[PDB]
Protein backbone atom coordinates (compact mmCIF):
# COMPACT_ATOMS: atom_id res chain seq x y z
CA UNK A 1 0.00 0.00 0.00
CA UNK A 2 2.96 1.99 0.76
CA UNK A 3 7.00 1.42 1.24
CA UNK A 4 7.98 3.64 4.20
CA UNK A 5 11.13 1.63 5.32
CA UNK A 6 14.47 3.05 6.78
CA UNK A 7 17.64 0.73 7.23
CA UNK A 8 16.79 -1.04 4.23
CA UNK A 9 19.71 -3.70 3.76
CA UNK A 10 17.90 -6.45 1.72
CA UNK A 11 17.53 -5.52 -2.13
CA UNK A 12 13.98 -6.04 -1.89
CA UNK A 13 13.58 -2.90 1.16
CA UNK A 14 14.10 -0.35 -1.41
CA UNK A 15 12.21 1.85 -4.44
CA UNK A 16 8.88 2.86 -6.07
CA UNK A 17 6.15 0.31 -5.93
CA UNK A 18 5.83 -1.29 -8.95
CA UNK A 19 9.21 -2.65 -8.57
CA UNK A 20 8.19 -4.04 -5.41
CA UNK A 21 5.49 -5.74 -6.93
CA UNK A 22 7.56 -6.92 -10.52
CA UNK A 23 10.31 -8.68 -7.87
CA UNK A 24 7.67 -10.92 -6.13
CA UNK A 25 6.04 -11.80 -9.37
CA UNK A 26 9.73 -12.95 -10.38
CA UNK A 27 9.90 -14.76 -7.02
CA UNK A 28 6.79 -16.42 -7.58
CA UNK A 29 7.51 -17.98 -11.08
CA UNK A 30 10.70 -19.34 -10.15
CA UNK A 31 10.12 -20.65 -6.78
CA UNK A 32 6.60 -21.44 -6.02
CA UNK A 33 6.20 -23.52 -8.89
CA UNK A 34 3.93 -25.80 -6.71
CA UNK A 35 0.38 -25.48 -8.30
CA UNK A 36 -1.78 -22.89 -7.02
CA UNK A 37 -3.28 -23.61 -3.57
CA UNK A 38 -4.69 -20.42 -2.61
CA UNK A 39 -1.90 -20.32 -0.35
CA UNK A 40 -2.34 -16.51 -0.77
CA UNK A 41 -0.72 -15.04 2.44
CA UNK A 42 2.02 -18.19 3.33
CA UNK A 43 2.86 -18.98 -0.31
CA UNK A 44 4.42 -15.02 -0.33
CA UNK A 45 5.58 -14.40 2.90
CA UNK A 46 8.95 -16.02 2.58
CA UNK A 47 9.79 -14.49 -0.01
CA UNK A 48 11.60 -11.76 2.27
CA UNK A 49 13.42 -13.78 3.88
CA UNK A 50 15.07 -14.95 0.78
CA UNK A 51 16.27 -12.11 -0.19
CA UNK A 52 18.32 -11.33 3.03
CA UNK A 53 21.28 -13.07 1.61
CA UNK A 54 21.05 -12.23 -1.68
CA UNK A 55 24.16 -10.61 -2.66
CA UNK A 56 25.48 -13.42 -1.94
CA UNK A 57 23.21 -16.31 -3.16
CA UNK A 58 22.31 -15.37 -6.27
CA UNK A 59 25.50 -15.99 -7.93
CA UNK A 60 26.28 -19.90 -6.65
CA UNK A 61 22.75 -20.49 -7.98
CA UNK A 62 23.91 -19.16 -10.75
CA UNK A 63 27.29 -21.12 -10.73
CA UNK A 64 25.85 -24.58 -9.60
CA UNK A 65 24.47 -24.70 -13.50
CA UNK A 66 27.82 -24.03 -15.30
CA UNK A 67 28.90 -27.17 -13.56
CA UNK A 68 25.94 -29.66 -14.02
CA UNK A 69 25.66 -27.93 -17.20
CA UNK A 70 29.81 -28.92 -18.26
CA UNK A 71 29.55 -32.10 -17.45
CA UNK A 72 26.43 -32.85 -19.99
CA UNK A 73 28.13 -30.96 -22.09
CA UNK A 74 28.66 -33.23 -26.20
CA UNK A 75 29.42 -30.22 -28.68
CA UNK A 76 32.54 -27.81 -28.70
CA UNK A 77 31.46 -24.96 -26.60
CA UNK A 78 32.04 -21.90 -29.38
CA UNK A 79 29.00 -23.36 -31.57
CA UNK A 80 26.50 -24.36 -28.35
CA UNK A 81 23.62 -21.74 -27.77
CA UNK A 82 23.68 -19.72 -25.01
CA UNK A 83 20.45 -20.95 -23.63
CA UNK A 84 21.67 -24.39 -23.42
CA UNK A 85 23.48 -23.51 -20.23
CA UNK A 86 21.73 -20.84 -18.15
CA UNK A 87 17.98 -21.61 -19.14
CA UNK A 88 16.73 -18.48 -20.38
CA UNK A 89 17.43 -16.83 -16.56
CA UNK A 90 18.21 -13.87 -18.88
CA UNK A 91 14.82 -13.24 -20.28
CA UNK A 92 13.12 -12.95 -16.75
CA UNK A 93 15.09 -10.46 -16.28
CA UNK A 94 12.05 -8.69 -18.10
CA UNK A 95 9.47 -9.15 -16.16
CA UNK A 96 10.31 -6.07 -13.92
CA UNK A 97 9.06 -3.59 -16.51
CA UNK A 98 11.76 -0.78 -15.86
CA UNK A 99 14.89 -1.08 -18.59
CA UNK A 100 17.78 0.53 -16.75
CA UNK A 101 20.66 -1.18 -14.46
CA UNK A 102 20.10 1.00 -11.07
CA UNK A 103 16.92 0.25 -10.48
CA UNK A 104 16.14 -3.20 -12.30
CA UNK A 105 18.32 -4.96 -9.36
CA UNK A 106 17.73 -8.43 -10.96
CA UNK A 107 19.21 -7.68 -13.97
CA UNK A 108 22.28 -5.47 -11.93
CA UNK A 109 23.40 -8.55 -10.59
CA UNK A 110 23.01 -10.97 -13.71
CA UNK A 111 25.23 -9.04 -15.08
CA UNK A 112 27.56 -8.40 -12.39
CA UNK A 113 28.12 -12.18 -12.75
CA UNK A 114 28.64 -12.01 -16.06
CA UNK A 115 31.36 -10.17 -16.24
CA UNK A 116 33.20 -11.79 -13.66
CA UNK A 117 32.84 -15.28 -15.29
CA UNK A 118 34.39 -13.81 -18.52
CA UNK A 119 37.36 -12.44 -16.33
CA UNK A 120 38.36 -15.24 -15.13
CA UNK A 121 38.26 -17.22 -18.72
CA UNK A 122 40.45 -15.54 -20.96
CA UNK A 123 41.01 -16.94 -24.82
CA UNK A 124 43.21 -19.70 -25.77
CA UNK A 125 43.78 -22.29 -27.86
CA UNK A 126 40.58 -24.91 -27.06
CA UNK A 127 37.57 -23.05 -26.69
CA UNK A 128 35.59 -22.12 -23.26
CA UNK A 129 32.49 -20.85 -21.34
CA UNK A 130 32.08 -17.17 -22.63
CA UNK A 131 32.17 -18.49 -26.20
CA UNK A 132 28.58 -18.88 -25.82
CA UNK A 133 26.12 -17.68 -28.31
CA UNK A 134 23.87 -15.01 -27.61
CA UNK A 135 21.08 -13.93 -30.12
CA UNK A 136 19.87 -10.37 -31.21
CA UNK A 137 17.32 -10.14 -28.33
CA UNK A 138 19.34 -11.21 -26.06
CA UNK A 139 22.26 -8.59 -26.25
CA UNK A 140 19.32 -6.32 -26.83
CA UNK A 141 18.02 -6.59 -23.11
CA UNK A 142 22.00 -7.17 -21.44
CA UNK A 143 22.79 -3.85 -23.17
CA UNK A 144 19.71 -2.01 -21.92
CA UNK A 145 18.40 -1.04 -25.12
CA UNK A 146 16.03 -2.25 -27.81
CA UNK A 147 16.46 -4.69 -31.13
CA UNK A 148 16.43 -2.38 -33.77
CA UNK A 149 19.37 -0.69 -31.80
CA UNK A 150 21.84 -3.45 -32.44
CA UNK A 151 20.57 -4.50 -35.70
CA UNK A 152 22.24 -0.09 -36.16
CA UNK A 153 25.05 -1.20 -33.93
CA UNK A 154 25.90 -4.33 -36.08
CA UNK A 155 25.81 -2.33 -39.02
CA UNK A 156 28.09 0.62 -38.18
CA UNK A 157 30.78 -2.35 -37.35
CA UNK A 158 31.19 -2.11 -33.63
CA UNK A 159 30.72 -5.65 -33.79
CA UNK A 160 31.38 -9.10 -34.77
CA UNK A 161 28.90 -11.36 -36.78
CA UNK A 162 29.82 -15.46 -36.16
CA UNK A 163 27.74 -17.63 -38.51
CA UNK A 164 28.12 -17.51 -42.02
CA UNK A 165 24.07 -17.57 -43.18
CA UNK A 166 23.18 -18.24 -46.61
CA UNK A 167 22.42 -16.11 -49.43
CA UNK A 168 19.04 -14.51 -50.16
CA UNK A 169 17.68 -14.92 -46.68
CA UNK A 170 17.79 -13.35 -43.30
CA UNK A 171 18.91 -13.81 -40.32
CA UNK A 172 15.72 -13.78 -37.51
CA UNK A 173 16.02 -12.46 -33.63
CA UNK A 174 15.81 -15.73 -32.51
CA UNK A 175 19.37 -17.64 -33.96
CA UNK A 176 21.92 -17.38 -31.88
CA UNK A 177 25.17 -15.35 -33.45
CA UNK A 178 26.97 -13.18 -31.03
CA UNK A 179 29.78 -14.15 -28.45
CA UNK A 180 29.58 -13.74 -25.03
CA UNK A 181 32.81 -12.01 -24.19
CA UNK A 182 32.34 -9.55 -27.19
CA UNK A 183 29.02 -7.79 -25.61
CA UNK A 184 30.10 -8.28 -22.37
CA UNK A 185 33.35 -5.80 -23.34
CA UNK A 186 31.45 -3.85 -25.90
CA UNK A 187 29.25 -2.95 -22.82
CA UNK A 188 31.86 -2.03 -20.28
CA UNK A 189 33.56 0.45 -22.89
CA UNK A 190 30.71 2.40 -24.63
CA UNK A 191 27.74 1.96 -23.01
CA UNK A 192 27.98 3.41 -19.57
CA UNK A 193 25.51 6.78 -18.60
CA UNK A 194 24.72 8.21 -14.82
CA UNK A 195 21.82 5.29 -14.62
CA UNK B 1 18.08 -3.49 -60.64
CA UNK B 2 18.01 -0.97 -63.35
CA UNK B 3 20.18 1.62 -61.13
CA UNK B 4 15.90 1.69 -59.71
CA UNK B 5 15.67 -0.46 -56.69
CA UNK B 6 18.93 -1.32 -55.08
CA UNK B 7 18.48 -5.11 -54.77
CA UNK B 8 16.99 -6.77 -51.25
CA UNK B 9 20.78 -8.63 -50.53
CA UNK B 10 21.45 -8.65 -46.99
CA UNK B 11 24.73 -6.82 -46.16
CA UNK B 12 26.52 -10.11 -44.95
CA UNK B 13 25.65 -11.71 -48.47
CA UNK B 14 28.71 -9.84 -50.22
CA UNK B 15 31.60 -9.92 -48.12
CA UNK B 16 31.79 -13.85 -49.70
CA UNK B 17 34.58 -14.27 -52.15
CA UNK B 18 34.08 -15.18 -55.87
CA UNK B 19 35.89 -18.43 -56.96
CA UNK B 20 37.24 -18.65 -60.49
CA UNK B 21 39.58 -20.97 -62.51
CA UNK B 22 42.53 -18.83 -64.53
CA UNK B 23 45.64 -19.71 -66.71
CA UNK B 24 48.64 -17.23 -65.98
CA UNK B 25 52.10 -17.24 -66.79
CA UNK B 26 55.07 -15.78 -64.93
CA UNK B 27 58.84 -15.76 -65.65
CA UNK B 28 60.57 -17.80 -63.83
CA UNK B 29 63.67 -17.12 -60.27
CA UNK B 30 66.80 -15.67 -62.01
CA UNK B 31 66.06 -15.39 -65.47
CA UNK B 32 68.72 -12.54 -67.06
CA UNK B 33 66.37 -12.15 -70.24
CA UNK B 34 63.73 -13.68 -72.46
CA UNK B 35 63.89 -13.68 -76.12
CA UNK B 36 60.91 -13.66 -78.77
CA UNK B 37 61.42 -14.98 -82.62
CA UNK B 38 59.60 -14.68 -86.01
CA UNK B 39 59.89 -15.11 -89.54
CA UNK B 40 58.32 -12.65 -92.02
CA UNK B 41 58.18 -12.78 -95.96
CA UNK B 42 57.17 -10.39 -98.14
CA UNK B 43 55.93 -10.97 -101.85
CA UNK B 44 55.28 -8.54 -104.95
CA UNK B 45 51.68 -9.26 -105.18
CA UNK B 46 49.66 -6.58 -105.59
CA UNK B 47 50.31 -5.94 -109.18
CA UNK B 48 47.82 -8.61 -110.37
CA UNK B 49 44.23 -9.87 -109.59
CA UNK B 50 44.45 -13.43 -108.17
Amino acid sequence: YGCSFESSNPLLAIGSLSARFGALYWYQQRYLSDHEAVRDDRALTKAIGHFTAWPDAFWRELQQMVDDALVRQTKPLNHTDFVDVFGSVVADCRQIPMRNTGQNFILKNLIGFLTDLVARHPQCRVANVGDLLLSAVDAATLLSTSVEQVRRLHHEGFLPLSIRPASRNTVSPHRAVFHLRHVVELRQARMQSHH
Amino acid sequence: DANLKPKNIERYELAYSNPQTIEACYVPPNVDELYCRFSLRVEANSMRPY
